[PDB]
């Protein structure tokens, strides 16, 4: 157990950390896969919406 | 031996009606009741209501022995029928339906706290002192 | 560690110390019924609450449909290479995620926790 944390609490924290790292990595891969003509990328690099 | 393959075959007989009505007891095994004490018995009516639809009363050995109060079961015997099989020298089982089932509980025989003086120890709702010697004042 | 009740009025028993023989004396103070206790223990409280849950688990939980069903970790008294694993899920009784294995044979029921 993590010091100062419940065993369930640190298990949930580890699972949340692993899944958040996974979602960050898959988002980075999806963003790197975007082309220059992709309008989804253009709308978010412009900052319009 | 003979008991290793013993086969018993008896006859079931139901007479139509008996002049004496039959019923059934209800004693808890945790009460630890004995039948050697059963030397003299009484079974009368309750007088708290003041008869057939009124709870029962029973006395053992007068006031010396323990006391029971009988209450009829809440369920109705519209879909149930209970039979008592009695052994007899003719060897044929007798099947007799019971009329009612009554539940009995023991009663203490001591100086119980009456209700008119029961209100004085309610001001000591949490302030009560010496639970172990409440009977000593009585 | 354990309690029992009175005999002739069938009431709850309270403790009493004896002035002469210096032996603990369980007694019903609705009566005069006095007896000694061989346990010599009146009160125990496991505040950290490490009770043994092996007696807590019903032996018939293994025949549940919606519980899991593993293939390894066989039983001890019988081989029967099929078992059910679950957690206690009891509030306030510790926080362990440790698993409670029960054998799923119809006449078995030896449960173990590893
Ligand atoms: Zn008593
Ligand atoms: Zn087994």
């Amino acid at each position: 157990p993590t010091p100062g944390n419940t065993l369930r609490q640190t298990f949930e924290n580890q699972v949340n950390r692993i899944l958040n790292d996974a979602r960050d990595k898959t988002g980075s891969s999806a963003q790197k896969s975007l082309s220059e003509y992709n309008n989804f990328k253009s709308m978010v690099v412009s900052g319009a919406k | 031996g003979p008991s290793s393959q013993n086969v018993t075959e008896y006859v079931v007989r139901v007479p139509k009606n008996t002049t004496k009505k039959y019923n059934i007891m209800a004693f808890n095994a945790a009460d630890k009741v004995n039948f050697a004490t059963w030397n003299q018995a009484r079974l009368e009516r309750d007088l708290s209501n003041k008869p057939e639809d009124q709870p029962w009363l029973l006395r053992v050995n007068g006031k010396s022995g323990r006391k029971f109060k009988g209450i009829k079961k809440g369920g109705v015997t519209e879909n149930t029928s209970y039979y008592i099989f009695t052994q007899c020298p003719d060897g044929a089982f007798e099947a007799f339906p019971v009329h009612n089932w009554y539940n009995f509980t023991p009663l203490a025989r001591h100086r119980t706290l009456t209700a008119e003086e029961a209100e004085e120890e309610w001001e000591r709702r949490n302030k009560v002192l010496n639970h172990f010697s409440i009977m000593q004042q009585r | 560690v354990g309690i029992r009740f009175c005999q002739e009025c069938n009431n709850m028993l309270y403790p009493k110390e004896d002035k002469e023989n210096r032996i603990l004396l369980y007694a019903c103070r609705n009566c005069d019924y006095q007896q000694e206790a061989d346990n010599s223990c009146i009160y125990v409280n496991k505040i950290t609450h490490e009770v043994d849950e092996l007696t807590q688990i019903i032996a018939d939980v293994s025949q549940d449909p919606t519980l899991p069903r593993t293939e390894d970790h066989p039983c001890q008294k019988c081989g029967h290479k099929e078992a059910v694993f679950f957690q206690s899920h009891s509030a306030r009784a510790e926080d362990a995620m440790r698993l409670y294995y029960v054998c799923t044979a119809p006449h078995c029921g030896h449960r173990w926790t590893e």
